[PDB]
């Protein structure tokens, strides 16, 4: 566990690496967001012409 | 109508900063470098 | 610095030069000259007193 340390750090880095990796998942979530809110627009004028 | 103020010794000073902290932080995130050098 | 006409984006030599002042200013590490400096004299004094 003094060796942990070193491995605890390695861990902290890791947390650094999973938070940057989370960061960028809230990215793809607006992403997909916006992206989902058109593909819904698109879908609801095909049904708009549809009716 | 009016024309406000649009102070381009703030606009060149930003410019000075953004190319003078473009190539700083090499840590280990760098995406955010990369974002700045997109910016 | 930024994308030439003829399409070559170059960083600029005077940020280059700017970045390299940054680091003669700060990775110069004077302050690391104080503390190698505070070595010798530890180590020194350590030794002196193995002198004696």
């Amino acid at each position: 566990v003094s060796s942990q340390r070193a491995l605890q750090t390695a861990l902290e880095a890791l947390s650094l690496s999973f938070s940057d990796i989370g960061i960028r998942m809230v990215d793809a979530e607006s992403a997909l967001n916006h992206l989902d809110f058109m593909w819904l627009s698109v879908l609801n004028q095909i049904t708009e012409s549809q009716i | 109508l009016s024309y406000p103020d649009i102070n381009f010794k703030i606009f060149s000073q930003g410019v000075k900063n953004i190319s003078h902290l473009a190539q700083f932080k090499t840590t280990g995130v760098e995406v955010l470098q990369e974002k700045a050098l997109r910016v | 610095g930024g994308e030439l006409s003829s399409g070559d984006k170059v960083n600029g030599l005077e940020p280059q030069v700017k970045t390299k002042y940054d680091l003669m200013e700060k990775s110069n590490m004077r302050k690391s000259i104080k503390e190698l400096d505070e070595k010798i004299k530890e180590k020194r004094q350590r030794i002196e007193q193995l002198k004696k």
